């Protein structure tokens, strides 16, 4: 109906659902005086069936 | 390293878009022997070898 | 004869078209840095071939 092959289901759930090679605030090597270091948590892997319906 | 061809022709090289240097593969840990820059070697003895030799 | 000759192990890898000195740096010298401290090793011998092997 809504004009689709499994292939778009594949690429969909793949690139939609994943962890991500994020990086860091205050990234190393920082600059003279830098006074924050903390973790970038970007796009995360899933958990539920909701997160999969959506 | 070429990144793109220009409309007139003065192309855009990586040279231009970013800075380039021979650099550490990792800048997390820094080694200061007596405050002076240093780099060390961690040597382990063989498997049934003499220490003092 | 009795089994007489000192036992030995060879490693072989393929890197097609790569020139001799390339295989000398891309495969041969990579191994000899981790052949540091094997037990009862008499000697070591490396072949860096320009057919990539």
């Amino acid at each position: 109906k809504f004009q689709l092959t499994p292939v778009d289901v594949i690429t969909a759930i793949k690139a939609q659902n994943a962890q991500v090679a994020a990086g860091q605030l205050g990234g190393t090597p920082p600059v003279k005086g830098q006074q924050l270091n903390a973790s970038i948590i970007a796009q995360t892997r899933l958990t539920s069936t909701e997160e999969f319906g959506k | 390293i070429l990144l793109k061809v220009n409309q007139d022709g003065s192309r855009v090289l990586l040279r231009d878009v970013a800075k380039i240097e021979l650099g550490g593969e990792n800048y997390d840990i820094i080694a200061e022997f007596n405050g002076q820059p240093a780099s060390g070697l961690g040597i382990k003895l063989a498997t049934g070898a003499n220490a003092l030799d | 004869y009795p089994t007489i000759a000192p036992p030995a192990v060879t490693i072989s890898a393929s890197y097609p078209g790569a020139d001799a000195k390339t295989v000398q740096d891309t495969v041969t010298q990579v191994i000899e840095q981790n052949m540091n401290g094997i037990d009862n090793l008499m000697y070591m011998s490396s072949n860096s071939d320009s057919t990539g092997t």
